[PDB]
């Protein structure tokens, strides 16, 4: 059966809890290539994708591509039971459902839980495919400011950049904000193939980066009226990935 | 015009505390400096500010100019700065304030004008029979530990050259001491005096902590209670509140 | 009018939560020789008494004898906001009732309360007038220990003493208790002008040797089948005074 | 007979510990010294106690003297016992049993007798696959700490000369190592082994921690888990807790 090791709990843990607007049940998806799911909010305007590479798994054993339907507020439960921050998680199919254990070899301590859930084909991870004009890349935590800065003005945030600069801005009740993202303050790369814009929901865009906070090199790309992707990186291979839909 | 603070974190505190008093102020830009001046809707508490042009690292205003803005939103984008966070005010000749915080990253946030009412100085001319200066630390932490305590009003007693701050509750109070003795001031000057005062609008200047070094407290029978929270570059941040707010 | 002053609030208030069974109200009764307040129980079995000699009230001024009755609860909540052990206690009638202040030089603090209070006439003090055959003195934390003992056992207490020892003896449903007190162990002194003998009620002896832990030197006398005399001294003067009516 | 106990503290505490369990035990006085042998409700745990005479300071039994008491009773004096307190067992002759407690003042309580059954051996002879010692403290500990984890059964798993201890739940379970290599245990003995056992007997073991300098844990499939509390002067507390108490 299926089986698989990720060398960091609390990775995983922030990863579960980034799945914005995610329903009691999610389905974890088996294939050769890597374990993923991925959702698409109610609205159709955010997808939620949450992947980690087969690189970043091991002991990976997986006879035939399958997904598991399981409650993810129990995946959360043991998750949170990491008496350490160098916790492993195992992943271990069985004929009831799935079987997660957590292992912290440094209190010698361990945690399973058997969760109930059912199993079937694997969901098709269909990414939008376009071409990202615009890419930088930067912490987290920088992404988190905006979306406070966008929480106080605007209902829809426009994003822009010229072959330097990276601008946002909002415009509500006479009130007016812009912010200005440039290499080096805060962009630790930028990438401009050519001058691009696009509009997005700040209610959908405020959300994601918030969440965007638990990875140290978050990024983000769009071009002019097409979706915009985000990335969420951690330190361990476990990735968060969002595509918001542009308002047209 | 075009200003820039350095330490805007303190600064903003200035406006976090009037934020107790008012809901709109106007921010007038002089070539002496920048005045602001409120009265809280209940008219015990006049409030007169001046933050001098030495104050700022740059100031430049070439002719007065008021602007008016309402102050939670303006409060909403200050509470956002950080420690190494400047700060930038600016007119964009429509009137609109502009507030520019410059750190990690910059970013630039827009208000629209609003009537500006004009405040007239309540007090001709004001004796005050009795004035302490303090640590605006230490004198605080006492507005806020009176707070914790609660009550009505809050008796000012000056005795032998010491400060009496009696929060009065119901049936009862509770008293603190302050005198050059215990550290609780710095100095004292005039004779003895004794008024009460309302405790919120004592209290709620208790924001001014980390903007102003030190404070004067000067008060007398039947006139207001003048609360100076001094600030760097011979600034400062005055609250009139009138006597007997039981 | 009348004004007094005590050197302990601390002390003042643990005497004050040592009457056992008082009602909200109690009566203060300022004397030329001391302030006073004195109760007995409905089953009319337990008299309390709370005295302070005027040997430890300074500054006290009296024009004539009076007595303000009082709720007993708020005096308690002034004398708990007492920031140090060195904080005094100064009581001043009023029009209305009793102005109460402790003072707290330590700290530089001071609180106050004026007490609404019914001026009446001196409860005169009728402490029974007896022979106390026996007498000793000991650790309240002692006597605390033997009520833990009897509200263990039996239901009636018989104390006995010889020349040189103090008995206490129970018995209920067959089971026994039987303690012996002697100098040294752990009576600080022991008096014994008369082998004596008496009953009291464990309800009554419990409840009231469980308050005597506030002082380090209670005195405890008694006589054949007279009622038994407990003083609780405290280390600023303020004294606790309890009489039980023994079981004939 | 006549008994003195010195560290009445500690030795108060193997009384509280059979309280989890029984409700009368019989104090079983013989030349070897005091046995005390019971069996809860449940036929679960099966208790067996051997206190030697060296154990106390003095023991005076010239003959064989069993004597039963409601623990409940025995327990609620021995509670209140302290740091510096003798304690003294005896019998008034009317089979009564008599406890003295000597410190800051004598005290005496008496308790009535009565009828105590006999307890038989559950087992005629037992061969445990593995065996571990540890530190009381450290188990119980452990012991304690799982009794917060919560669960209906605690399975026992020798592995390489490790024992596991995984409190388990419902759905769930979680697992804690010991070893001579993290110190959880001072030794191993025999090979590998595995069983369930009910959680609340092996956690209401956990006040013997004061009494018990090392544990002895033995246990293996389908037979009982042994854990032999040590005491001073080669006494034990012996509890047998039946396989499969899920």
């Amino acid at each position: 059966m299926i089986k698989a090791t990720y060398s960091s709990a609390k990775d995983f843990y922030s990863l579960l809890s980034g799945l914005l607007k995610v329903t009691d049940e999610i389905i974890l998806n088996f294939t050769e290539d890597s374990i993923f799911s991925r959702y698409l909010t109610d609205d159709k305007v955010l997808m939620v994708i949450f992947k980690i590479p087969k690189e970043y798994l091991e002991d990976y054993t997986i006879d035939k591509p399958l997904g598991i339907k399981i409650n993810i507020n129990d995946l959360k439960k043991i998750l949170g039971k990491a008496k350490s921050k160098s916790a492993t998680v195992t992943l271990e199919e069985t004929e009831a459902g799935l079987k997660v254990t957590v292992r912290d070899e440094k209190t010698g301590t361990r945690s399973n839980i058997y969760i109930k859930g059912e199993k079937t084909s694997i969901d098709q991870l269909t990414e939008p495919k376009v071409n990202l004009s615009v890419t930088f890349t930067t912490d987290g935590d920088v992404l988190k400011d905006i979306a406070r800065d966008l929480s106080l003005v605007g209902e829809e945030v426009e994003i822009s950049a010229d072959e330097n600069t990276v601008t946002l801005s909002t415009e509500e009740a006479g009130r007016t904000y812009k912010s200005l993202l440039k290499q080096d303050k805060p962009l630790k790369s930028l990438n401009v193939e050519s001058p691009s814009k696009a509009v997005y929901s700040i209610e959908v865009l405020k959300d994601v980066f918030k969440v965007t906070s638990i990875s140290q090199n978050v990024t983000v790309g769009f071009g002019n009226n097409i979706p915009m992707k985000i990335e969420v990186p951690t330190d361990s291979g476990g990735q968060l990935i969002f595509w918001i839909a542009p308002r047209l | 015009m075009r200003v820039k603070v350095i330490d805007a974190d303190a600064f903003s505190y200035i406006f976090r505390t009037l934020e107790e008093f008012i809901d709109e102020i106007t921010l007038d830009f002089t070539s002496d400096g920048l005045k602001i001046r409120g009265i809280d809707p209940s008219r015990v508490t006049f409030i007169d500010i001046l933050i001098p042009a030495g104050y700022f690292e740059e100031y430049n205003v070439e002719k007065e100019e008021k602007v008016g803005v309402k102050l939670e939103d303006f409060t909403d984008v200050l509470k956002t700065v950080t420690k190494n966070d400047s700060l930038y005010l600016e007119t964009d000749e429509n009137q609109n304030i502009k507030v520019t915080l410059d750190g990690v990253y910059e970013r630039t946030f827009t208000f629209p004008s609003i009537v500006a009412s004009e405040i007239e100085t309540p007090n001709l001319n004001l004796e005050f029979p009795f004035k302490a200066k303090a640590l605006t630390v230490t004198f605080t932490d006492i507005i806020d530990e009176i707070e914790d305590i609660g009550g009505d009003s809050i008796t000012f007693k000056a005795e032998g050259g010491k400060l009496y701050l009696s929060a009065n509750s119901d049936m009862g109070s509770s008293t603190i001491e302050l005198s050059t003795e215990n550290g609780g001031l710095l100095e004292s000057e005039g004779g003895d005096a004794e008024s009460v005062y309302g405790l919120e609008y004592v209290v709620n200047t208790s924001k001014m902590r980390k903007p102003s070094d030190t404070v004067e407290i000067a008060f007398g029978s039947q006139i207001p209670l003048k609360l100076r929270y001094n600030l760097p570059q011979g600034g400062y941040a005055d609250f009139y509140i009138a006597p007997r707010a039981e």
